[PDB]
RNA sequence: ACGGGGAAUCAGGGUUCGAUUCCGGAGAGGGAGCCUGAGAAACGGCUACCACAUCCAAGGAAGGCAGCAGGCGCGCAAAUUACCCACUCCCGACCCGGGGAGGUAGUGACGAAAAAUAACAAUACAGGACUCUUUCGAGGCCCUGUAAUUGGAAUGAGUCCACUUUAAAUCCUUUAACGAGGAUCCAUUGGAGGGCAAGUCUGGUGCCAGCAGCCGCGGUAGCUCCAAUAGCGUAUAUU
């Protein structure tokens, strides 16, 4: 859920193991995705995907450089 | 295109800004910010706390234990105390600390202990951090000196948010630091701001300021050993604290209040100070450890009294009954009546400001009300100094207390002091070398608390079920489940293995989050039962060597089994002259060499072992040697058992060979049915 | 006395692919 | 970036490896995986379907 | 048999969209 | 540290607020000056409703049954089925699920069997029209937050049937409801089972005429429930409801003698007695109904910490008991003030209930 | 919408930018007024009003960073509260005093220029490269390959003296002594592929496919190719 205006929206986590690294009712960057396109295996009408958690890059989570603040 | 440009940069701005509204609830007088000193062993701890004690007070203390309240400017005081290189303050003042000055010994370079405790932080709720770097006067004003502040900048700017400011000290006068480095470092103290922490906010805490022995000198005379009543003075923080409740005190204990009073408070602002005549005392430091310091029932005064000032063998019933009907007829009975009836901004923006008319009723609404009256209502408000009445504590407490040594009262909320089963989300810590074993001790620091238990390791499947695993996972979360005290999902929590003694490398073994409480664990471990054939016809074989009774197989009917080159089968009936034999068949023939098992899943349990840590309860020199619990690798070198691994368990290369069929064989009959010019042709 | 941070703590390297 | 993730998963190389037969049925032969009983199933099809 | 797979790989990447594996698809039909 | 009691009164608040608090209770002395001295059977039915609802519970009953004791678990939601008592009404088991069920691991779909409607506890047509919308000022709606009743039951066969489901939430929404308002409408429900249909008519045509003179718009729904819906027993009722400018709701409700016991009731009579009982809650009206009061103060102390009003009118016995029950338990003392209501001429005088809630979530809701 | 000299992009014509180190105008929190003076409607001058705001013994008194540093602008965040008038010039009664004007160093790969991370020989053992080809085939060799060995030359990153620089310094440039074989004194970023078990899930066309796989019975003491290269990606808007 967006904090400016509250809307619901569904995004792509970049791959499965990430999702480890989130939990609920966490504070999330979210970016734009798909403006290209879809790739095979990817499901349409998925225009987002989640860039950081509380500020962290999550490839720098993933690849152990950081670690994510509570 | 100046329109849009302009436009699109501010929107991302206002996207720096936004974060998750709460309800602020700090007091309208702020207690004294809690400011935290550590560092490497000599690195210059003390040094530092007497410049700013003498910046801000213009005042020298002698022999400073335990921590300091002083006045730094119109609005702020601060509370300093100094951390020791002991692992178990460094856990203690993470969970309490406002501020936090790092040192670092610049001509040595960084040490492992600037890294533990910025992990400790990292789980417990991360608090705003200055760090100061020392030691500059071993360089000579070269390159060499530029590069090795880039170099330790940049690296602490990885652990901490990018563009974060140093504070360097070049060196020591009189065996003092510089007044004007000291002063630029005071005053970013001064207006420092801080976030609302998760754990912090929920939970009411008090940094003790002075602690005094309330017992009968006859008890003490007659038994040494006897548990004695302890008075503890504070500044109330974090949220509000009733009259009786339980609280944790980390290295003694869990214990309940008997007694709570709000107290005149020493070292105030110099504002509330002048309201008071006094004659010049000017109090600006406290430190009494130092020694420095020191229609009958529907009336309102008639309900509230009947309320908080035959019955019992009745119904229970939530139905008020009519004692004195009215007419309903009467023209003034429906006279009285009549008068009930009819004759551009961001979703940010909006939901802060409904965060902010909560929070202003609730300062707003016992204010009329006396303090007395208040704490009825409300309970103890965050700022107020308050004397606290501990019975039943231990006598080693009082005996071997040390003012260096903190102090904390972190109060329990509901359910907090009762045990279950707790599900945790685990990830082995990059840094430490060793994986974690499974039905091993653990010392676990979660919460108020740090105790020692025994988890169980596990992993999720997809359709659900939890799997013990032998190890931690080296790279990959992992679930971690034990037997111990409750506490809230969302919190963080650090794993240690042990906490006596000094090893060089990394000692934080492992971090993550609560996620679930239970009575149940429901973790499940694989079991396989193994055969062997011993009589083939095609696809049915006969098995030996699963079962060992006729009443096994009856109970294991129809359930799959497989070979361990693959090929799945079924059971079908057991067999008689063998006990356990029973017969299967299969997608294809089985060869004698094969192997067949049954896949079947057995539920665990878990021992309920939980050992808390003691460290306060020990001799003044002997509080970092704390021990409990072995671990299977430690037993093993106590004693002389060594380690036999099973040669079938190992792997070994294979070596196979090149297969051959035979050709095909054709019958006799078939072949002299078939047509002339299809025939096998062989001349002899 | 002192505990030096290691060389894989200096420069956190972390999971970046092998290169010849 | 999915290739990123990917790349930095496969730097550690070590697979699986297979277990051999136990020592005291080490004179039946050889533990035959699925590879070992693929080549023994397609030649028993084959002969069947000429037949 | 390596170069033929490789001419196979140029067609999975001539449409290896999504929006164009479903042009096909109801062309085909 | 666990509680003492005595006595058999008040049990249900006993175990519930054990339960939230986690604290152990012990009960002695349950109707020890009695030829029975044994727990009744529907309150050995209510102890084995909170043990499928629970995870990890202890009970403990002497031989006699003359002392209780209850070691609290972890509230586990999911699908549940119970027999409820034909003593006592459903309404009476109703009253406790409502106050436990936001705070389930699992959301909680319960079918409860027995009588719906009686004279000694409160009709589930109240608790539907009434209770369900006070939840929802306190943040717990939902698309599957309803109640439906599959077949009436009346005593004392019973024969009902009754389904619950409530979503579960993290933590509980602070209000300030001191504002009554004015009532716009009045909203009913008649009903019969086992009997002739013009029962509910010879009962709408006696509250409407007492009901009509000071507002116009009323309107009483009727309902007739065939066959193995209609129960065991025969019977009829009547439930009133009105609703105001703000939202409010005033409920009063009464059911004809059951079969065995007692003279036959006319119908002109329920009708008319019900539109006066109506009437008399809206002389002690408030923004709770007087059922409803115990239900309120409980979700307000089980905030997050926050300053929360209700003006209710009188307080009843059953209220006045709760709130000592709430300081023992949950430490929590609220400020009682009065208001006259002199020349307002809205009828009696009200009391405004205000105080700070305790830091309270829901521990059993899993974090995923 | 401060204007211009100008910047970018074009075959041209044009189009889009120009707060921003030169020239001109205007203002000093907001509207008005005024003294002195050759020159001001001046604000590091004065008077009153409006809005802010400091001290007080409650009577009174003192204010204007869109100068240089520095702090704040819901909790979320990016240059030093540094040295000097030595250069350039300005003011004064003055060769000599003063100058956050200016100059000197410090500080986020934001932008531009140069440029390391190795070079050269030798030995042994194998027999197969390579190009075009939609699985068929056609050409072709003065070599190729080996996570195979061997040798003694060269050098700067760094460590550490002394000059030189400069107002004093730092940096650059000189220069004595140390400083290389896994020369581990170990370059990255994006994209695309392969390899696997008595392992897990889902669907089927008995033996299959999909997704994926540091999780297996026991046991806890550093694969390949492509693009760029000290650089290399993503999102929004647009041309
Ligand atoms: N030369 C120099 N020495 C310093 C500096 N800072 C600290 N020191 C040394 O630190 C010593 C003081 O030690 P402490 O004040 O006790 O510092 P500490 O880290 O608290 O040491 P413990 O009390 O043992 O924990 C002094 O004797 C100094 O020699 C510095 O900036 N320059
Ligand atoms: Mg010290
Ligand atoms: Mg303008
Ligand atoms: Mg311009
Ligand atoms: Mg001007
Ligand atoms: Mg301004
Ligand atoms: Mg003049
Ligand atoms: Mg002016
Ligand atoms: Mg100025
Ligand atoms: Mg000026
Ligand atoms: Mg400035
Ligand atoms: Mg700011
Ligand atoms: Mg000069
Ligand atoms: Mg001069
Ligand atoms: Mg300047
Ligand atoms: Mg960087
Ligand atoms: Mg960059
Ligand atoms: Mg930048
Ligand atoms: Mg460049
Ligand atoms: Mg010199
Ligand atoms: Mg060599
Ligand atoms: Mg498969």
């Amino acid at each position: 859920q967006l904090i400016k205006n509250g809307k619901k929206i569904t995004a792509f986590v970049p791959n499965d193991g990430c999702l480890n690294f989130i939990e609920e009712n966490d504070e999330v960057l979210v970016a734009g995705f798909g403006r290209k396109g879809h790739a095979v295996g990817d499901i349409p009408g998925v225009r987002f995907k989640v860039v950081k958690v509380a500020n962290v890059s999550l490839l720098a989570l993933y690849k152990g450089k950081k670690e994510r603040p509570r | 295109v100046r329109m849009a440009r302009s436009f699109h940069r501010t929107q991302d701005l206002k996207t720096k800004k936004h974060h998750i509204p709460v309800v602020d609830r700090t007091p309208l007088e702020p207690p004294p910010i809690v400011v935290v000193v550590m560092g490497p062993p000599k690195v210059g701890k003390s040094t530092l706390i007497q410049c700013l004690i003498r910046n801000f007070t213009r005042q020298k203390l002698t022999e400073i234990r335990g921590p300091v309240t002083i006045v730094s400017g119109k609005k702020r005081r601060l509370t300093i105390i100094e951390c020791g290189c002991d692992i178990n303050m460094m856990i203690d003042l993470a969970k309490v600390a406002d501020l936090v000055l790092m040192l670092i010994d610049a001509s040595f370079g960084f040490e492992m202990e600037t890294f533990e405790f910025l992990n400790i932080c990292q789980v417990h709720g991360f608090p705003k951090i200055m760090g100061v770097l020392t030691h500059l006067d071993s360089f000579k004003h070269n390159k060499q000196l530029k590069k090795t502040k880039k170099r330790l900048k940049h690296r602490f700017w990885t652990e901490v948010y990018p563009g974060a400011k140093l504070f360097y000290l070049s060196g020591m006068v009189h065996g003092e630091y510089q007044n004007q480095e000291i002063h630029n470092l005071g005053r970013f103290i001064t207006v420092m701001k801080f976030r609302p922490l998760t754990w912090q906010t929920s939970h009411p805490y008090i940094l003790a300021d002075r602690m005094e022995d309330l017992t009968n000198p006859e008890d003490i005379r007659t038994n040494i050993k006897c548990d004695r009543k302890v008075s503890l003075y504070g500044y109330l923080r974090g949220a509000h604290l009733k009259n009786k409740s339980q609280i944790h005190m980390p290295g003694v204990g869990d214990f309940a209040v008997s007694d709570i009073s709000f107290l005149p408070d020493p070292c105030a602002l110099p504002e509330q100070q002048k309201k008071r005549c006094l004659n010049e005392k000017e109090k600006l430091v406290y430190a009494p450890l130092s020694g420095v310091g020191g229609r009958q029932q529907q009336a309102a005064p008639n309900l509230r009294k009947l309320i908080y000032g035959h019955k019992a063998d009745s119904l229970d019933c939530s139905r008020f009954l009519v004692e004195a009907p009215h007419d309903w007829d009467l023209e003034e009975v429906m006279n009285s009546i009549r008068d009930c009836f009819v004759t551009e901004s961001t979703y940010f923006d909006d939901l802060k400001g409904e965060m902010q008319k909560q929070a202003q009723l609730n300062r707003a609404e016992f204010e009329d009300q006396d303090d007395e009256a208040r704490v009825q209502y409300e309970g103890f408000r965050p700022g107020m100094y308050v004397r606290i009445e501990i019975e039943n504590v231990p006598c080693e407490f009082v005996q071997n207390f040390d003012p260096h040594y903190p102090i904390i009262l972190g109060g329990l909320g509901n359910s907090e002091g009762n045990v279950g089963y707790v599900q945790m989300r685990l990830k082995k810590h990059r840094w430490y070398k060793k994986i974690l074993k499974s039905r091993d001790p653990i010392i676990f620091s979660v919460g108020w608390r740090r105790f020692q238990t025994i988890p169980l390791y596990y992993i999720e499947d997809h359709n659900g079920r939890q799997r013990l695993l032998k190890y931690t996972p080296q790279h990959m979360h992992c679930g971690a489940a034990f037997w111990g005290p409750i506490t809230p999902q969302g919190t963080g929590f650090l794993a240690i293995q042990s906490v006596s003694g000094i090893m060089p490398d990394f000692r934080i073994a492992a971090t993550g989050v609560v996620l679930d409480l239970d009575k149940s664990i429901k973790i499940v471990k694989k079991l396989k039962l193994t055969g062997f054939p011993y009589k083939i016809f095609k696809n049915t074989s006969f098995i030996k060597g699963m079962f060992n009774s006729a009443l096994e197989v009856a109970k294991f009917e129809g359930a799959v089994i497989r070979t361990v080159s693959g090929i799945r089968g079924q059971i079908k009936k057991a067999l008689r002259a063998p006990e356990g034999a029973f017969r299967a068949s299969f997608e294809d023939k089985l060869l004698m060499s094969d192997i067949v098992f049954m896949r079947t899943w057995y539920p665990v349990s878990i021992p309920a072992f939980y050992n808390p840590v003691t460290s306060l309860l020990k001799p003044v020199g002997e509080k970092d040697t704390w021990s409990g619990m072995r671990t299977t690798g430690q037993l093993r070198l106590a004693h002389g058992v060594r380690l036999k691994a099973n040669k079938d368990s190992l792997y070994k290369p294979i070596l196979r060979q090149k297969k051959h069929f035979n050709s095909l064989h054709i019958p006799k009959a078939l072949q002299k049915a078939l047509p002339f010019k299809n025939k096998p042709k062989t001349q002899a | 006395a002192k505990r030096a941070i290691t060389y894989q703590i200096a420069k956190n390297r972390g999971l970046t692919p092998r290169r010849k | 970036m999915a290739a990123a993730f990917r790349k930095a998963a496969k730097s550690r190389q070590r697979e699986h490896r297979e277990r051999s037969q136990p020592g005291f049925r080490k004179h039946l032969g050889l533990l035959e995986k699925k590879k070992d009983y693929k080549l023994r199933a397609d030649d028993y099809r084959k002969k069947q379907e000429y037949l | 048999k390596e170069h033929f797979r490789a001419k196979q790989k140029e067609e999975e990447e001539k449409l290896k969209r999504q929006k164009d594996l479903r042009k096909k698809l109801f062309r085909i039909q | 540290h666990s509680l003492s009691y005595a006595g058999c009164n008040f049990l249900r608040q006993r175990l519930v607020l054990s339960t939230l608090s986690g604290r152990p209770v012990k009960i002695r002395k349950i109707r020890a000056r009695d030829d029975n001295p044994g727990l009744r059977d529907f309150e050995a039915s209510f102890i084995r409703l909170l043990d499928k609802i629970t995870n990890g519970s202890r009970i403990e009953i002497n031989q006699t049954g003359t002392t209780l004791y209850y070691q609290p678990g972890l509230l586990y939601g999911g699908s549940v089925e119970h027999d409820c008592s034909v003593l006592r009404g459903i309404g009476y088991y109703l009253e406790s699920l409502l106050c436990l069920a936001p705070f389930m691991k699992h959301p909680l779909k319960i079918v409860l069997r027995g009588v719906t409607n009686d004279q000694v506890d409160p009709s589930v047509d109240v608790l539907k029209a009434t209770a369900l919308p006070l939840l929802k000022q306190f943040g717990i709606d939902g698309e599957s937050f309803e109640l439906k009743i599959v077949r009436r039951g009346m005593p004392p066969g019973g024969g009902g049937e009754v389904v619950f489901s409530c979503p579960v939430r993290k933590v509980l929404k602070p209000i300030q409801l001191t504002d009554p308002g004015k009532i716009k409408r009045i909203r009913g429900m008649a009903y019969s089972v086992r009997v002739s249909p013009q029962m509910a008519n010879r009962i709408v045509d006696s509250a409407r005429s007492i009901l009509n003179k000071f507002i116009p718009d009323i309107y009483i729904y009727t309902d007739h429930m065939k066959g193995v819906n209609s129960g065991k027993s025969p019977g009829f009722g009547l439930s009133l409801v009105a609703e105001t400018t703000s939202g409010t709701f005033l409920s009063a409700e009464l059911a004809s003698n059951p079969q065995g016991q007692g003279a036959a009731v006319l119908p002109e009579d329920l009708g008319r007695n019900c539109a006066r009982l109506l009437l008399e809650e809206i002389y002690r009206g408030g923004c709770v109904d007087s059922t409803n009061q115990s239900l309120a103060l409980l979700l307000m102390t089980l905030g997050q910490q926050d300053v929360s009003k209700v003006l209710l009118g009188p307080l009843s016995p059953y209220t006045i008991e709760f709130l000592r029950h709430l300081k023992s338990f949950f430490q929590i003392m609220f400020k009682i003030e009065t208001k006259p209501c002199g020349e307002e001429l809205k009828g009696g005088d009200k009391v405004l209930m205000t105080c700070v809630g305790i830091g309270f979530s829901n521990l059993s809701k899993t974090l995923k």
